[PDB]
């Protein structure tokens, strides 16, 4: 969902990317760095907006 | 040798997205204001979106607010029109026209003569 | 608009052969490493075969060594997997994935994230 011209909860509600984007989207996994045995709930996500 | 050429037309699903291009050859497109115009089957040619020569002023038709985004690249001599949340009401042939402001004021909301025209491209929305 | 599509699944006799094809649309598949992955009924998703971007490096699961052959065509934007000497242990849904190497070294033996996933095809071996 992180690319120009796309939709979805993140693409529509969290952070909109305009069609005319100049740059790079670059991502990798943090399974061993951001996950915990009991669950890491310090990252909060919105699902409803006006 | 002045030419305006549309590109990017095709067949898309309603709710999908499509992106058109207008390229100019034989002349420098940056000094001209560019507007995207469409005619629906059985309808008259209506103004979809327009952008100023420098790109600092834009106008869109009320049917397409929040759905279409116009912009231009004056280094690459092109003007772009992005279409999102596309609907069956938008099935039409799309022209790009280049002209100069014939009235006082910066905004491009008014219509006027259009000096140069393309041959048009077809975008069909059906599902 | 990035999409990966698997094809060629079906029902075959043990000892027979089958071939899958993994095609990509909206993006060029030559730059990416492609791996074939399976989820048996009641089992997790395991890595069966992967092949480099240029195809100079491959890896195979020990269960299918000497039986499976992975190959790709960067001109036709496709990756194939040839199945020979299929067994009832080879009944599952077949998935194709594309990603970039996550570690130093040419070999693709190690696993990582997989950027793009398809919807998959069913391969059933039963007689």
């Amino acid at each position: 969902q992180i690319a120009p011209g796309q939709t979805g909860k993140i693409a529509d509600y969290n952070y909109k990317l305009p069609d005319d984007f100049t740059g790079c989207v670059i991502a990798w996994n943090s399974n061993n760095l951001d996950s915990k045995v009991g669950g890491n709930y310090n990252y909060l996500y919105r699902l409803f907006r006006k | 040798q002045v030419q305006l050429q549309e590109s990017g037309g095709g067949l898309v699903q309603p709710g999908g997205s499509l992106r058109l291009s207008c390229a100019a050859s034989g002349f420098t497109l940056d000094y001209y204001a560019i507007g995207w115009f469409r005619q629906a089957p059985g309808k008259e040619r209506e103004g979809v979106s327009c952008i100023s020569s420098s790109g600092g002023r834009t106008n869109y038709a009320d049917s397409v607010k929040g759905r279409f985004t116009i912009s231009r690249d004056n280094t690459k001599n092109t003007v772009y029109l992005q279409m999102n949340s596309l609907k069956p009401e938008d099935t039409a042939v799309y022209y790009c026209a280049a002209w100069e402001a014939s009235r006082w004021y910066c905004p491009l909301q008014f219509s006027a003569d259009f000096s140069s025209w393309g041959q048009g491209t077809q975008v069909t929305v059906s599902s």
